């Protein structure tokens, strides 16, 4: 039951976290125009940027377990 | 393409040999339009990695050096179009061949595509999945 659940979890942040990569990199080039000359609002974002220090690298923790995950998967469809 | 046609009726279709080549021609029609729309996408992602990259070096707190590391992504896009080409190829096989197939039938023959994808010089994606790959998520919920 934890690889059933974590299968569909596995291709769902995928996508959910890199729409929110493509999500947040947009919030920041869009920000960072509007606030050049003005105050250091960039900062405001750049703590929910520093949030996505675990969701940029949470890919590559889901990544690094794939590769682990989906040979293990192929091995059960078998049986 | 050859090779595949000439597996998909030879383990497909029963009937005496009456049918011929139809699917092939749109199978190829079909990858045309689908590597024309997919380069001119990484392009567009490139041109999206490019403009963050003079974006960063005109700021150069703590925090700003791994958006280089944030960066390396650039590496990453040669090895991602390098399979985009042979992933098309299944795309397009699955538009074309696969429709009228059943849930075994299309998995059967998608392992001789894609052992004929693995000695032929063309690199295809490890993890692929028909759906996650041409479908986007806003047309997915909206079906």
């Amino acid at each position: 039951a934890e690889m059933q659940r974590k299968r569909e979890d596995l291709i769902k942040l995928n996508t959910e976290y890199k729409l929110k990569l493509k999500n947040l990199e947009k919030r920041l080039l869009e920000e960072l125009n509007n606030s050049q000359g003005n105050m250091l609002e960039n900062d405001e974002l750049m703590v929910t940027l520093n949030n996505l220090k675990k969701e940029a690298m949470n890919i590559e923790k889901k990544l690094s377990e794939s590769e682990e995950f989906f040979p293990q998967f192929d091995n059960l469809v078998e049986e | 393409l050859i090779h595949f046609d000439r597996n998909f009726y030879q383990k497909m279709k029963v009937g005496v040999n009456p049918r011929s080549p139809g699917y092939f021609i749109d199978g190829l029609r079909a990858l045309v339009k689908l590597v024309t729309a997919k380069y001119q996408d990484l392009q567009e992602n490139q041109r999206f990695v490019n403009v963050g990259l003079e974006k960063l070096n005109e700021s150069v707190k703590s925090l700003t050096f791994e958006k280089e590391r944030w960066l390396n992504t650039t590496k990453q896009f040669s090895k991602t179009s390098q399979e985009l080409i042979g992933n098309c190829i299944i795309s397009s096989i699955y538009e074309t061949y696969f429709g009228h197939l059943n849930e075994r039938e299309r998995a059967d023959m998608l392992v001789i595509l894609k052992r004929l994808l693995g000695k032929f010089a063309v690199k295809y994606d490890v993890n692929y999945r028909f759906i996650d790959y041409l479908v986007t998520l806003d047309e997915k919920m909206k079906w």
